[PDB]
């Protein structure tokens, strides 16, 4: 309501896209469907991208950004580095 | 509102579990604890790059999970009703 | 100065968020704070390794991923020699 | 077939029974005046 | 709702005075006589022969180890037959 | 049926760190057999068959270790009575207690003396009403002169509430009078050395018990239950501030020597005796609804059919809900009475006739399980048909095993005179519980043993050693009683 | 013998205005030097005149100085607090 | 239930060895503790893997940084 | 599910199998007759083949009665019914 | 040689030393502090505690009317002093029965 989590409520009240950086080094782009005080959120229309360096024949290749589309998302709170309300 | 009750309401669903260390679990949910640990059946487990193995049941303890992928046919809006009593 | 009044005195003013990994800092205006002192902060712009990485906007920062937060009243964040 | 009574009821019944209730509290009152000693004296053909 | 001490912590309280072997998450292994134990798994030991994965064999006396930094104890077999493992019929 | 595992108890004998060998001694009818009854009813599932009992027989004391027909008919103990029980401490660690219940009549004090040879410590049971009596003085004097560690059990506390009907301050003065009487006799036995062997509740070697209602506590356990009920309380400091001329000031919350606050009570009266007095008064004085609410205010909950029980049965249920098990007695014996190692060193110093620098004396000093067998037999118990005797003694070295070739050595055995010696054969090992015998294939060092087939050469006491010591060594006898 | 609570030590540092040295939580080369301004029951440290010290990875000498000023440091990152006894 | 005080009563006025995460060592006489075992010491000396001594004075150590205690005597 | 014979995955990838006896609210397991199972990815290079064989070799250890903390548990798996 | 009171305070202090100054937590109260030591039914409760059977009970089974001997304890107890010979002989014959 009046705390920081209200922006997630503002994410609920507007259904806007949100960019989430996670402690695994990956990034999420999703619309916030539900949240709580414990920052456990449920998301819809989810597109998750990350960066990996493929090692081909023992040589470290260039970093490639790839992605995956997930319809329904249950992201757990403590792994989130940071949340950006776009 | 606590999301553990929403974990209670989404039982008997074939989900995919991504853990805090990196292993992947998949299968249909048997039950979930009020401390958000969950026991699951018809389990396939993939570790970091070695061969996956399938077991009939697996009780994964929830402080080491990263996230879930639920079935896309799950009616989230029907589960969003608050059945807990008002204090 | 007690910590909760200290961060209550830094509401809606120029603040630096020194995060906990990756050598990341944020510059902006501390909008709101709870009893767990999570951060809702607006007009965020982000530096990594003391070089600019860019503006983001309205940002929720969880306090467990943060080294510390300070006031930015006339403070330069270039690496001093 | 079964009874249970409260403290005021048992107190009242005990107070009403004082013509016909024993006032002996110590079992040591019955030293050598009990069934075992009577049977022992019967065995020895003596009388307490 | 009084905080009932768990059966594992009860078994750890049974294990004091015996010889236990502790494996920590910080890499150390101790074999020693468990002198003192707490409800939050802080343990004071005596004999403590030391064994790590890098081969740190050493011997010394008296140690305090906190319960957050440990992985698991190994306790004698006879403690399996403790009275806590028999179901009290209620 | 018992509430522990007998295999677990046999595992517990292979550990002479946590074993305690104690004798319960005191004046006639002061409550030693009732203390044993409390421990038995804690450890044995026999309350079910005691509740199937009607008439005057259901009002009888259990008296588990009184098994002689003389003991049953006379209503007093005439023989020593051993048991081995698994008892839990406050922290939850189970220990093996080997406890001998001695008689309290003066004529049978020799049995006490036999028990005093085999035990590491003596729990002296003193009735709070009669206080120290002539047999209490005799037992105190003998246990002090033989340098046996001593603890105090003040029994029959309910009398102070139910028989004397004195206020709790005067109950404190009666308790302090009995404690100082015990300490006076201890000091009169050894003049000048009574400070080292002093019994006082703040030292933790004094236990307050009511054995008819089956409860006991120390000041440490009562401060412990205060800490359990509230939290943040330091048990040892609160316990040592619960005795003496120490008064609690409730607005200042401070313990002083004089009542600097108006209406301040003594700390032992304020925190201990008045809760017990109020517990007794409200249990026996209130109806089922008032008692149910009163006990619910302290978290004490009985079964709904038990609130209309008879006042003695109801009082026993309320007491076992309030005080709990006998963990305070276990704590007192663990803290103030030595293991068989220390008491074995003292025993070999005091009652052994051979040299102490030899290998068998080192096996007896260290309570070595793998050494050669040495047992000091001081008691003989007749069988059910009374044709033969079992030899009751203490395995001090080796393991007593069935079918073992042994030499029984009489009191007159020496090196130059091997006349008083008989080669005999151990047939079956027993753990004695004084109403049943647990058949065992082994009892290690520092424990109590009941052997069969080695009784014939024993007159009063004996020393049972192996047929041959593997180091080629001569054997000696223990001193007579 | 009298016990010293750590919160009593922090209060003594606050009333004495003694500068302190704070190690970061398994950042072995990174410390904070500053005079204490405030603390709470979670020992979150409001610090004044604080400078960040980065130690050398080879011999652990101070390499860089980063003056930062007044900082509320989170309580979960303190490893050790050294009372810097000034030469008076 | 609130956490009880840890059993550090034997270690009062004793020179102790403290092994901390990051393999740090702190050698110093004990001064006091709390119900969480944040530990305050006097005459503190820091020890690194190279084997040198650092003087600290009297210090405090966070409980979660505390891994191992060890009595020298 | 008390006394059911179970296998436990440890934080460092190790396995802890055997007869479980107890558990509490913190998911700490009392586990009897325990066998610790360790996996190491060895590069077994044969003298005749240039390709180093990648094999996850298995090594055993016995412990007996064990007590594992819930802060280092990952997952709980069924091994076998009690014998 | 040293007292328990002259170990807690110190000789004639009549106070805990303020450097140690042990204080209980404010929540700590005696177990039945609000409740009274007695009740108006407590004298009767203790009096009934020592009453002969069945008056020391509060529950039981009902017996036949002819199974209640009202005056049996008269001749199970010692006879009163200064009886006639006939009364004493009757007491002894009821004892014999
Ligand atoms: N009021 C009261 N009476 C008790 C208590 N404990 C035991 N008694 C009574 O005191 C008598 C003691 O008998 P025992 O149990 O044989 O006492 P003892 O200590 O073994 O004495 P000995 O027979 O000489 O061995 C019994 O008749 C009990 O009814 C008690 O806690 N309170
Ligand atoms: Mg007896």
């Amino acid at each position: 309501a009046n705390g920081p989590l209200s922006l997630l409520q503002t994410a609920v009240r507007s259904h806007t896209q949100v960019l989430i950086s996670v402690r695994s080094g990956r990034k999420l782009l999703a619309r916030v469907k539900a949240f709580d005080r414990h920052c456990n959120m449920i998301l819809e229309n989810v597109k998750e991208m990350w960066t990996e360096t493929p090692v081909t024949n023992g040589k470290k290749g260039r970093p490639v950004n790839k992605d995956r589309f997930i319809s329904k998302m249950f992201l757990r709170g403590d792994s989130v580095v940071i949340v950006l309300l776009s | 509102m606590k999301l553990v009750r929403f974990l209670m309401k989404c039982a008997n669903e074939t989900v995919t579990i991504e853990l805090k260390n990196g292993a992947i679990v998949h299968g249909t949910i048997a039950s979930v604890t009020p401390k958000m640990d969950t026991a699951l059946r018809n389990v396939r487990y993939t570790p970091k790059g070695e061969e996956p193995y399938s077991v009939e049941s697996l009780t994964v303890r929830g402080n080491t999970i990263r996230y879930y992928i639920l079935p896309d046919s799950l009616p989230l809006d029907t589960l969003l009703i608050d059945d807990a009593p008002k204090p | 100065v007690n910590p909760r009044p200290f961060l209550q005195d830094l509401v809606n003013q120029d603040v630096i968020v020194r995060l906990k990994w990756g050598q990341t800092e944020y510059k902006g205006r501390l909008v709101s704070i709870d009893s767990y002192m999570n951060i809702q902060l607006a007009n965020t712009e982000e530096f990594i390794n003391y070089k600019s990485t860019g503006h983001l906007g309205q940002v929720l920062i969880r306090c467990n991923n943060v080294l510390w937060v300070t006031a930015a009243a006339g403070k330069q964040m270039t690496p001093t020699e | 077939k079964r009874w249970n009574l409260t403290l005021p009821q048992m107190a009242n019944l005990y107070r009403l029974s004082e013509p016909l209730v024993s006032d002996v509290v110590d079992p040591n009152y019955f030293y050598l005046f009990e069934l075992k000693s009577f049977l022992t004296a019967k065995a020895l053909n003596v009388a307490l | 709702m009084t905080s009932s001490i768990g059966i594992p912590i009860k078994l750890l309280n049974e294990a004091q005075g015996h010889i236990v072997t502790l494996e920590l998450t910080t890499g150390q292994t101790y074999r020693g006589k468990l002198i003192e134990a707490e409800d939050n798994m802080n343990v004071q030991l005596k004999d403590i022969t030391v064994t790590a994965r890098d081969g740190r064999v050493s011997h010394l006396e008296q140690i305090y180890i906190r319960g957050s930094h440990v992985r698991f104890f190994i306790v004698p077999d006879m403690l399996r037959n403790a009275p806590m493992f028999r179901s009290r019929n209620v | 049926p018992v509430y522990f595992d007998r295999g677990f108890m046999t595992d517990l004998m292979n550990f002479p760190e946590q074993i305690r060998n104690i004798a319960l001694a005191g004046h006639l009818h002061h409550g030693k057999t009732a203390f044993m009854d409390m421990l038995v009813l804690e450890t044995h599932a026999i309350q079910e068959r005691l509740d199937k009992r009607t008439g005057k027989k259901r009002d009888e004391q259990l008296r588990y270790t009184d098994v002689h027909v003389i003991e049953r008919d006379r209503g007093l103990s005439i023989k020593a009575a051993p048991m081995s029980l698994v008892l839990s401490s406050t922290k939850g660690k189970s220990h093996l207690f080997n406890i001998i219940d001695t008689p309290g009549h003066v004529d049978f004090v020799d049995e006490v003396a036999a028990a005093f040879r085999l035990v590491d410590g003596v729990c002296l049971v003193v009735d709070v009403v009669e206080g120290v009596q002539v047999n209490t003085e005799q037992i105190i004097k003998h246990a002090v002169l033989e340098d046996i560690p001593l603890t105090l059990i003040i029994n029959k506390m309910d009398r102070l509430i139910l028989e004397l009907k004195i206020p709790p301050t005067d109950a404190y003065f009666k308790l302090k009078h009995v404690i100082e009487e015990v300490n006076t006799v201890i000091e009169n036995t050894i003049p000048g050395r009574g400070e080292s062997k002093r019994l006082s509740p703040e030292k933790g070697n004094v236990l307050f018990a009511c054995t008819s209602m089956g409860w006991c506590f120390t000041l440490q356990s009562f401060a412990k239950m205060y800490s359990e009920s509230y939290g943040g309380v330091n048990v040892e400091e609160f316990a040592r501030r619960l005795w003496g001329d120490v008064y609690f000031n409730p607005k200042k919350r401070t313990f002083t020597r004089k009542p600097i606050e108006e209406g301040a009570k003594r700390s032992f009266v304020n925190f201990v005796m008045e809760p017990i007095y109020k517990l007794y008064s409200h249990t026996i004085s209130e109806g089922p609804e008032d008692l149910k609410r009163t006990l619910s205010k302290l978290g004490i909950f009985l079964k709904p059919s038990q609130y209309k029980a008879d006042p003695k049965v109801l009082m026993k249920l309320v007491c076992e809900q309030f005080f709990g098990p006998s963990t305070a007695f276990v704590d007192m014996v663990i803290k103030h009475i030595p293991s068989p190692l220390e008491a074995a060193e003292k025993k070999l110093e005091r009652y052994y006739t051979g040299p102490l620098d030899t290998k068998i004396a080192e096996s007896m000093k260290n309570c070595d399980q793998n050494g050669p067998l040495v047992v000091h037999v001081t008691k003989l118990f007749n069988t059910i048909d009374a044709k033969s005797f079992y030899a009751f003694g203490r395995v001090m070295s080796g393991i007593a095993r069935p079918g073992a070739d042994v030499r029984v050595l009489g009191e007159g055995y020496t090196l130059d005179d091997e006349e008083d010696m008989v080669v005999s054969r151990i047939s079956d090992v027993f753990i004695a519980e004084t109403r049943y015998n647990i058949p065992t294939d082994g009892v290690p060092a520092g424990n109590f043993v009941l052997l069969g087939g080695v009784d014939n050469s024993i007159v009063k006491t004996a020393t049972i050693v192996d047929k041959k010591f593997d180091n080629g060594e001569d054997a000696y006898v223990f001193k007579p009683l | 013998r009298v016990l010293l609570p750590p919160i009593n030590f922090l209060f003594r540092l606050l009333q004495q205005r003694t500068p302190v040295q704070i190690w970061l939580y398994e950042q072995l080369a990174i410390r904070i030097t500053g005079v204490i301004r405030g603390f709470d029951e979670f020992m979150n440290l409001v610090i004044d005149d604080a400078v960040e010290i980065k130690l050398s990875p080879k011999t652990n000498e101070p390499e860089s100085k980063r003056p930062l000023g007044q900082i509320l440091l989170k309580g979960d990152n303190i490893s050790l607090i050294q009372a810097l006894s000034g030469s008076a | 239930m609130a956490p009880a005080q840890p059993e550090l009563k034997k270690y009062l006025d004793k020179r102790l060895f403290v092994e901390l995460n990051g393999s740090r060592r702190v050698i110093g006489v004990l001064r006091g503790y709390d119900v969480f075992l944040n530990i305050v010491l006097d005459d503190a000396v820091e020890e690194r893997p190279n084997g040198e001594k650092v003087k600290l004075g009297m210090v405090t150590i966070r409980g979660n940084s505390v891994v191992i205690l060890e009595p020298l005597e | 599910y008390i006394n059911w014979r179970m296998r436990v995955t440890l934080n460092d990838g190790r396995q802890m199998t055997g007869q479980m006896l107890a558990f509490d609210k913190h998911m700490n397991l009392v586990l009897a007759d325990t066998e610790e199972f360790r996996k190491t990815k060895r590069m077994q290079a044969k003298p005749n083949s240039s390709t180093t064989q990648t094999l996850i070799q298995e090594e055993k250890r016995t412990l007996g009665l064990t007590i594992v903390r819930g802060a280092n548990i990952i997952a709980l798996s069924v091994e076998s019914p009690p014998p | 040689t040293v007292s328990h009171e002259d170990e807690l305070f110190g000789k004639g202090n009549i106070e805990e030393p303020e450097e140690e100054a042990f204080v209980l937590p404010a929540a700590v109260e005696p177990f039945f502090a609000d409740e009274e030591l007695e009740t108006e039914d407590t004298r009767s409760a203790i009096e009934l505690w020592w009453a002969p059977y069945p008056f020391d009970r509060r529950s039981g089974r009902m017996v036949r009317a002819q199974d209640v001997p009202l005056i049996k304890h008269w001749y199970l107890e010692h006879c009163p002093p200064k009886q006639p010979v006939k009364v004493r002989v009757s007491y002894q014959k009821l004892l014999k029965t």
